[PDB]
RNA sequence: UCCCCCGUGCCCAUAGCGGCGUGGAACCACCCGUUCCCAUUCCGAACACGGAAGUGAAACGCGCCAGCGCCGAUGGUACUGGGCGGGCGACCGCCUGGGAGAGUAGGUCGGUGCGGGGGA
RNA sequence: CGCCUCCUAAAAGGUAACGGAGGCGCCCAAAGGUCCCCUCAGGCGGGACGGAAAUCCGCCGGAGAGCGCAAGGGUAGAAGG
RNA sequence: CUGACUGGGGCCUGUAGAGCACUGAUAGGGCUAGGGGGCCCACCAGCCUACCAAACCCUGUCAAACUCCGAAGGGUCCCAG
């Protein structure tokens, strides 16, 4: 879909003021623009947790402007595991490099046979027209056994979109599952003690 | 990748730029000779003197010798000495020795 | 430069069909020879008797240049190997001699060669450059069974202007190289 | 590398001489210097060369010698193994061929003795 | 210095006089040492020789 | 259980344990996370206590990531000597912990299935812990 | 080249035994080889010196068709 | 003073790798030779000399391209000089001044000094 | 138990513990002076005996080789050959 | 009048933090020599692996004796209080 999110301009305030009156700081840019943000912490937590840099986000400014952005670069408080900051990138005409959500169809043979399925990229890497961006991208899993994997020079991607990534990356596999029956194997496993690195005279 | 031609020069020159006298470098293409004094403090050619632009005849050796005096008369004529032979990419020897033999004897010191 | 037939092939016949075949737009972009190298992996002589000059004295019989002397990298014990112990010749060939070598080469000494069923069509450098080994020396017309002590191979090393091995393919078969496949 | 690719004795007579050739025993030793009109008592250091390439060029024209002989002799013996008959099975273990007993001898096929 | 790496003076052949000390390996080097250096009581360059120390 | 094959040195000076985790803040891999909420040296013992109760809630089925590893050597000194003498001897292996890091991962499940799971391993940790989901935000990371 | 080193290459003959003859060069001014390109088996054409066999068993037995059809 | 080339410096990859294209009048290179100087642990490959039929194939120079490499903000954070608090602790906060690294946007297929030859 | 190298050492210098790791008590007559020349390890392909690795050829390869010996610094525009 | 301390200016530095380009460590996946095992075989090859797994790549991390980076400060000289 297309979410919209109200931004506001800010000059000199300080970050931990906006953060302590509920905003979040941001940045809006591209190669033409460059301004200081803050958008509303519960809005933009309500629109990000379904957008997501995947999906365009248009942000209603004050003076009327209204601007098609992805989110870019999401900085998390590494102790509290909160957003401290957003980059919204202004979309130009020009294709855009981004992720297109992935999206796994049917159920893999290993998974019947008591495996799981790692989606190991779970969108992809993809330079698209910001007037073309799919809302994501199917992928038949169905023929994995264990253990096979797919890569990214097997997805069928749609028209006009480029894929941006190495065609021999992995993005999904089907493992075997946790055994209790290897545990006591495990357990009566010894391993032996660590070697430390000859120095000096003896290499 | 460096060539051994490009080692020997920047081997030759280094050692050469080290005694800060003016070099007196020298260029041999398969036709022609050329000769520069530089100043390598200002970055600067102070006088200058080739076959090419004596439009000089034909045995490259004895070219090579009156490009030497050639470049030495001019050099007097500025001040221009003591000088430091920089023989760059090429052996003592030759067009090039040959050269330097015409400079010392238009006076130029080294 | 003297008047030796390989020499004169190369130019009368060899150039006019490599042209046509590949259609070339410059004069100096058709496969010529750079040098052939001729290489004795000798190690039976490294301490032993260090009196290669027996295989010295022929390779330069058989080329009329004075091989020289490969000394060893570094030092290998399974090898029985001392780093800088003498263990073998290679001699460059270039111009004249090159044609010379070559000439009696394809004529003489590959046709001596025991059970000759041509040469390798696989040992090509990848790079348009070519490669044989030899089992003997006597192959050679210069070496009789006379002057002969021991039986001593060699490595020869090929080297065109060609970029690709079908080029190389190309001047080598059309210089009276005989190829099997 | 004389005749035919292997540098025949001289010091010997020429009959004695080919017979080191593979594929060259007595009989035919007899049988190239009637062809060629060569007294078959001439020491192989005294053959003019007329007679060498008399002798050669015949020779290696009539029968098939050294390695071809011995590639078709192997030829034979890679078949027999191929399409698993017994005498094929016989090389195939390098037991003996020719019926003969194998409790006790058979050494030049086995080869020295292997302890227990 | 060692038993196999000796100390040694260097000796002017035309005066006598010891000038310089210095050391060799005579396993490597067994024969006495001639090197060419300034005598001060000469005043000029000499053939030095090898003498025990 | 988890300790180094090889290393360049057999000790290690004990450091601090000031700040935020320095990475591995966001889910990477599976579908739910244990964070650390509290600085610590785990051990290889107890991560492996850890890993065994999700296998054996598990039953068959899922898949475990194990995203700390215990590299930093143990040192104890021998029971009743004194001060002195050298540094004490490796006993074990542990893994420096900081607020904020995923310590563990879990896919192949359901969300009742890891929740239960991801608890009882909490259970055998020296610190408290919080059980998290694939965000978006992580994705973005 | 330097002096005094190497074997001096003169114009040399090469007989064959098959008459050929070429003027090349060497160290020898006359040297006899057996065997040559123009003559050796392998360049003169599919020349089978001997065995221009065919298959040649383990049909061309037919000793006979006696036996009845 | 503008454009091309040859020397020779400076900045130190925004200058590199790769791909493609282009240049021989001039210059440069390959080239033609190995008598002469000089030269090869063998080799005129290199070094060197004497040349001038050819070719810009190689090299070099000059363009174009962002796959790699290189450079890289703004914003926010970590950390922190100094000043204060809190926790039994492991450790955690506030003020004031300073402020990364990673990453994002984006940049880059160089710029410039001196002399020499040619051109307009 | 003296000496050298790294770390601890809190970005000048210095800095302790029966703290964490290694080395020295030699050597070289060239392994020294100077002049001239040369450039590595490694990967791939090719080559008799010949091999993971001997010697030869081609392409890639800025320094990961080398520098008598510990470690560190330095270093091919050489300190290496 | 040169001092502690302070202003400005230059130069030196490798810590905090961070990073993984080097030296090592490292979970998983991919790719993939070599082993384990399984069909098939001895006539020398061939296929199969939910096995261990080098190199390489991806994702994600660790380091007093790691550093492609790198502060705050600190040191020192000049002029001024
Ligand atoms: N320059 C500074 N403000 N330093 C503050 C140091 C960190 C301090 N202990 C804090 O977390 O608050
Ligand atoms: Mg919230
Ligand atoms: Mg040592
Ligand atoms: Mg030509
Ligand atoms: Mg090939
Ligand atoms: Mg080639
Ligand atoms: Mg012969
Ligand atoms: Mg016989
Ligand atoms: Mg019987
Ligand atoms: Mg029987
Ligand atoms: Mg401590
Ligand atoms: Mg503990
Ligand atoms: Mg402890
Ligand atoms: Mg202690
Ligand atoms: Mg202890
Ligand atoms: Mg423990
Ligand atoms: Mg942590
Ligand atoms: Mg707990
Ligand atoms: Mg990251
Ligand atoms: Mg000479
Ligand atoms: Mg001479
Ligand atoms: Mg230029
Ligand atoms: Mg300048
Ligand atoms: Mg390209
Ligand atoms: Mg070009
Ligand atoms: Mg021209
Ligand atoms: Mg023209
Ligand atoms: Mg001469
Ligand atoms: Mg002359
Ligand atoms: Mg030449
Ligand atoms: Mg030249
Ligand atoms: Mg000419
Ligand atoms: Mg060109
Ligand atoms: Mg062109
Ligand atoms: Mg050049
Ligand atoms: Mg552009
Ligand atoms: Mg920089
Ligand atoms: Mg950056
Ligand atoms: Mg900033
Ligand atoms: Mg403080
Ligand atoms: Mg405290
Ligand atoms: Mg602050
Ligand atoms: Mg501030
Ligand atoms: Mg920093
Ligand atoms: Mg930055
Ligand atoms: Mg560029
Ligand atoms: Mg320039
Ligand atoms: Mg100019
Ligand atoms: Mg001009
Ligand atoms: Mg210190
Ligand atoms: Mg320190
Ligand atoms: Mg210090
Ligand atoms: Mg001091
Ligand atoms: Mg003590
Ligand atoms: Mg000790
Ligand atoms: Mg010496
Ligand atoms: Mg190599
Ligand atoms: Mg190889
Ligand atoms: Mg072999
Ligand atoms: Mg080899
Ligand atoms: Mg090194
Ligand atoms: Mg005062
Ligand atoms: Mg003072
Ligand atoms: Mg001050
Ligand atoms: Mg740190
Ligand atoms: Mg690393
Ligand atoms: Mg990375
Ligand atoms: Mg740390
Ligand atoms: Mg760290
Ligand atoms: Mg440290
Ligand atoms: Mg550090
Ligand atoms: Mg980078
Ligand atoms: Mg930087
Ligand atoms: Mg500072
Ligand atoms: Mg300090
Ligand atoms: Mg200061
Ligand atoms: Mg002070
Ligand atoms: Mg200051
Ligand atoms: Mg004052
Ligand atoms: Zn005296
Ligand atoms: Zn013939």
């Amino acid at each position: 879909m297309e979410y919209r999110l109200k931004a506001y301009y800010r000059e000199g305030e300080k970050p931990s003021a906006l953060r302590r009156a509920g905003k979040l700081p941001g940045v809006m840019y591209n190669r033409h623009l460059n301004r200081k943000v803050y958008v509303d912490l519960v809005e933009f937590d309500k629109v990000f947790r379904q957008a997501s840099i995947h999906h365009v986000i248009v942000l209603e400014l004050p003076d009327g402007q209204s601007l098609p952005t992805l989110v870019r670069q999401v900085n998390l408080d590494k102790r509290r595991r909160r957003p401290e900051h957003v980059d919204f990138f202004v979309l130009s005409d020009e294709p855009v490099e981004m992720y297109v959500p992935l999206r796994f169809v049917g159920t893999p043979a290993g998974v019947r046979a008591g495996g799981v399925l790692q989606e190991i990229h779970r969108d992809i890497l993809v330079k698209v027209s910001p007037r073309n961006i799919p809302e994501f991208i199917e992928v038949d899993v169905s023929g994995l056994e264990i253990g096979d994997s797919l890569h990214a020079s097997d997805l069928k991607l749609p028209p006009g979109v480029e894929l941006a990534v190495s065609p021999e990356e992995t993005i999904a596999a089907v493992v075997p599952p946790e055994d209790v029956e290897k545990l006591a194997e495990e357990a009566a496993a010894e391993v032996a003690e660590p070697e430390v690195i000859k120095k000096g005279k003896e290499e | 990748r460096l060539t051994a031609y490009e080692r020997r020069k920047f081997r030759v020159r280094n050692r050469i730029k080290r005694t800060g006298r003016l070099r007196l470098s020298v260029f041999r293409s398969l036709k022609h000779i050329y000769a520069q004094i530089i100043d390598d403090e200002k970055g600067v050619t102070l006088v200058s003197a080739s076959s090419l632009a004596l439009k000089l005849k034909g045995n490259k050796t004895e070219v090579a010798r009156q490009v030497g005096r050639a470049l030495a008369e001019k050099a007097l004529a500025l001040g221009i000495k003591q000088v430091a032979f920089d023989r760059g990419p090429y052996k003592y020897h030759g067009r090039v020795k040959a050269l330097a033999e015409g400079a010392r004897e238009g006076g130029l010191e080294f | 430069p003297l008047d030796v037939a390989l020499k004169r092939k190369y130019y009368e016949e060899v150039r006019p069909e490599l042209i046509r075949r590949f259609g070339y737009q410059n004069v100096w972009e058709v496969p010529r020879l750079e040098k052939v190298v001729i290489n004795q992996g000798l190690g039976e002589a490294k301490e032993d008797a260090r009196i290669l000059e027996k295989a010295a004295q022929e390779l330069a019989l058989i080329t009329g240049q004075k091989p020289a002397v490969t000394r060893a990298k570094k030092s290998i014990s399974n090898f029985k190997l001392r780093k800088g112990m003498p263990i073998g010749l290679r001699v460059t060939l270039r111009r004249d001699r090159m044609w010379i070598f070559l000439e009696k080469l394809l004529n003489v000494a590959l046709p001596r060669i025991r059970d000759f069923r041509g040469l390798n069509p696989n040992s090509f450098d990848g790079r348009g450059n070519y490669n044989l080994g030899l089992r003997e020396q006597l192959i050679f017309p210069e070496i009789t069974y006379d002057m002969v002590d021991a039986l001593r191979g060699m490595d020869i090393a090929v080297v065109t202007t060609a970029e690709t091995d079908e080029e190389a393919r190309a001047l080598l078969e059309l210089l009276g190289f005989p190829f099997r496949k | 590398a004389r005749i035919a690719g292997v540098e025949i004795p001289r010091n010997k007579r020429v009959d004695v001489a080919l017979t080191y050739i593979y594929g060259i025993g007595k009989a035919r030793a007899k049988e190239a210097l009637e062809k060629t009109g060569i007294n078959p008592a001439t020491r192989v250091k005294d053959l003019t060369e007329a007679e060498v390439v008399r002798l050669r060029e015949y020779v290696e024209n009539t029968w098939k010698l050294e390695g071809e002989l011995r590639a078709e002799v192997a030829a034979n013996i890679k078949r027999l193994m191929d399409i698993g008959c017994y005498r094929g099975l016989r090389h195939r273990r390098g037991l003996p061929v020719r019926g003969q007993r194998t409790r006790t001898n058979a050494r030049t096929r086995k080869g020295p003795r292997k302890t227990v | 210095a060692s038993e196999v790496r000796i100390k040694l003076l260097l000796e002017c052949t035309e005066c006598k006089r010891r000038n310089y000390a210095t050391e060799k390996n005579k396993r490597n080097t067994p024969n006495k040492l001639e090197l060419r250096k300034y005598c001060p009581w000469c005043r000029k360059h000499t053939v030095h020789r090898e003498v025990k120390i | 259980m988890l300790m180094p094959r090889r290393m360049k040195y057999r000790k290690q000076q004990r450091g601090r344990l000031k700040g935020a985790t320095k990475g591995g803040d966001y889910v990477a891999f599976g579908d739910y996370g244990l964070v650390a909420l509290e600085p610590a040296w785990i051990t290889a013992q107890q991560i492996e206590a850890a890993r065994v109760a999700m296998v054996r809630h598990f039953r068959r089925g899922g898949k475990i990531f194990i995203r700390i590893f215990p590299d930093k050597p143990y040192t104890k000194k021998p029971l009743e000597v004194r001060m002195g003498k050298g540094k004490g001897n490796v006993e074990g292996y542990v893994a420096v912990v900081k607020p904020g890091r995923v310590m563990f991962e879990v896919a192949g499940v359901t969300e009742e299935q890891a929740m239960e799971a991801l608890r009882i391993a909490g259970h055998k940790l020296p610190i408290k812990t919080k059980i998290v989901r694939r965000d978006a935000y992580d994705e973005a990371q | 080249m330097k002096e005094g080193i190497h074997p001096k290459l003169v114009p040399a003959r090469i007989i064959c035994g098959c008459g050929n003859v070429i003027e090349t060069y060497s160290t020898k001014p006359e040297i006899y080889v057996e065997v040559c390109s123009k003559c050796h088996p392998f360049y003169t054409g599919q020349q089978r010196f001997v065995d221009t066999e065919g298959r040649v068993e383990r049909f061309q037995r037919r000793y006979g068709d006696s036996y009845r059809k």
